[PDB]
C-alpha cells in the first residue's frame, strides 16, 4: 500500500544553515580585526 | 558621518591637489596667451 500513500519525497539539503554559519564567522572575524586595530564600527562612521 | 568622511577624504585630498596644479597650469597658459595680441584681455 505504500504505492498509493506515504506522500512525496524531497531531495532537501541543509545548506542554508551552513551559509549562515559562514556569514556569522565572517562577521565575528571582521569584528575581531576591528578590535585588534582599535578601529571600532562606531569609530569608522 | 564624519568618521565615514575620513574614509574618502584621501580621494578628496588628492583631488584638491590635482585641481590646484591644474589651475596653476591654466594660469601659465593664460600668461602665455596674454602676449598674443588678443583684445579680450583688455
Amino acid at each position: 500500500g505504500a504505492l498509493n500513500n506515504a506522500g512525496k519525497g524531497m531531495i532537501e539539503t541543509n545548506i542554508g544553515n551552513y551559509i549562515q554559519q559562514q556569514i556569522n564567522l565572517l562577521e565575528f572575524i571582521k569584528m575581531e580585526m576591528a578590535d585588534v586595530a582599535g578601529i571600532s564600527k562606531q569609530r569608522e562612521g | 558621518t564624519l568618521q565615514s568622511s575620513h574614509i574618502t577624504e584621501w580621494l578628496f585630498t588628492i583631488h584638491d591637489d590635482v585641481k590646484k596644479r591644474a589651475l596653476e597650469c591654466f594660469l601659465e597658459t593664460a600668461k602665455v596667451a596674454l602676449k598674443g595680441r588678443n583684445k579680450k584681455f583688455q
